[PDB]
């Protein structure tokens, strides 16, 4: 969470858990409590509540998120070998992956972050059944 | 001293589009600013004139100054192959950034972008030096003529390039 940069409290990830476990990962009522809990969230963030949650729509909700981010890397692909950049925004950045936790809370990764939370609930809403 | 401005004037297979106009940030950007502004000139016996931007990406950036490959592998600074990143004090805010194409820390050369949306990602990684003046129209057609991958539907030229008053 970003205020100056916290890790997701054990608070927070117990309480997500708990919404999960009783209503499930695709509920109105789950979307909506992501929507909220991840307004000041981090990539990294989103993916640590995401990572917690016990292994069929979660899944399938991981495979639309890796389809977002396919579309996104068709529609912005990185210089040939050889060739100097700028490289664009790429999806592995808008999932934060490789970003430490205080990276992923800077400047440079604002409008990624935001991008990012949008896929998750675009994702999760799309395997509503 | 007055920051310095350069001129591009820019042709589409071969034909005028229209003058970009850049203020240079000399102020902040010393170094940077300087390589630019005399590779624009061409008073170092090479430069931008007759190059072209050989990656355009809509709703990204447009970048040239590729004048020994032409292709993004090239070019070459006034202070040598390639030069440091001089500092990141100015942030890519939007279209009309001016800032350095690089291949890692510390490759300046000759290559450079004209940001066509805001592009904080590139922050603390490229050195933004500059940004358009006049002919923000001309790059927005520029860039109309680019492509996802950055291939251009036209040979998008340098005709003439120098520094103004």
């Amino acid at each position: 969470p970003i205020m100056e940069y916290e890790p997701v409290g054990p608070g927070l990830i117990a309480a997500w858990l708990k919404q999960v476990q009783e209503h499930g990962l695709t509920h109105p009522a789950t979307i909506t409590y992501f929507g909220v809990i991840s307004i000041n969230f981090t990539s990294v963030d989103i993916n640590m509540l995401l990572n917690v949650t016990p292994g069929a729509e979660k899944q399938l909700v991981i495979d639309k998120i890796k389809e977002k981010a396919i579309a996104w890397d068709e529609m912005h692909p990185p210089p040939p070998a050889d060739a100097a950049g700028p490289v664009p925004l790429t999806s592995d950045q808008i999932r934060g992956i490789g970003l430490s936790p205080e990276e992923a809370a800077g400047p440079r990764f604002a409008d990624a972050r935001t991008l990012y939370r949008t896929w998750v609930l675009e994702a999760l809403q799309e395997c509503q059944r | 001293m007055v920051n310095p401005t350069v001129f591009f004037d820019i042709a589409v297979d071969g034909e005028p589009l229209g003058r970009v106009s850049f203020e240079l940030f000399a102020d902040k950007v010393p170094k940077t600013a300087e390589n630019f502004r005399a590779l624009s000139t061409g008073e170092k016996g090479f430069g931008y004139k007759g190059s072209c931007f050989h990656r355009i990406i809509p709703g990204f950036m447009c970048q040239g100054g590729d004048f020994t490959r032409h292709n993004g592998t090239g070019g070459k600074s006034i202070y040598g192959e390639k030069f440091e990143d001089e500092n990141f004090i100015l942030k890519h805010t939007g279209p009309g950034i001016l800032s350095m194409a690089n291949a890692g820390p510390n490759t300046n050369g000759s290559q450079f972008f004209i940001c066509t949306a805001k592009t904080e990602w590139l922050d603390g990684k490229h050195v933004v030096f500059g940004k358009v003046k006049e002919g923000m129209n001309i790059v927005e057609a520029m860039e109309r003529f680019g492509s996802r991958n950055g291939k251009t539907s036209k040979k998008i030229t340098i005709a003439d390039c120098g520094q103004l008053e």
